[PDB]
């Protein structure tokens, strides 16, 4: 708020002002991969990358 | 090593090879059984990575 000194103060009355800040959102993050069917005969590597993405 | 020898004589230097196909005649095949191995192996489509299909 502003302040002004003195007795008189005729029609110097201030108006109110209140400001803004806008929060925002961003594009999603991904880990994306594919395996052919013959590659799932052992899951041991498929189980690691899921961990590696976390 | 000599126990595995199936031939009496090693190849000479200048020695005539003999090709035994002079005609187009169709084959007659014979073998002792267990001379042809058929190898098999599954395709693992049941895995959860494939969940979009039966």
């Amino acid at each position: 708020s502003p302040t002004q000194e003195g007795w008189d103060l005729t029609d110097k009355a201030t108006g109110l002002l209140e400001l803004n800040v806008a929060v925002n959102m961003g594009e999603p993050d991904n880990d994306f991969f594919q395996l052919r069917a013959d590659d799932l005969r052992d899951e041991t590597a498929y189980r690691r990358r899921i961990q590696s993405a976390a | 090593q000599r126990a595995y020898a199936n031939v009496n004589t090693s190849l000479a230097d200048a020695m005539a090879v003999n090709i035994l196909n002079v005609k187009d005649a169709r084959t007659n095949v014979f073998w002792a059984d267990d001379a042809i191995r058929i190898v098999s192996q599954p395709i693992p489509a049941n895995h959860e990575l494939f969940a979009g299909m039966k």
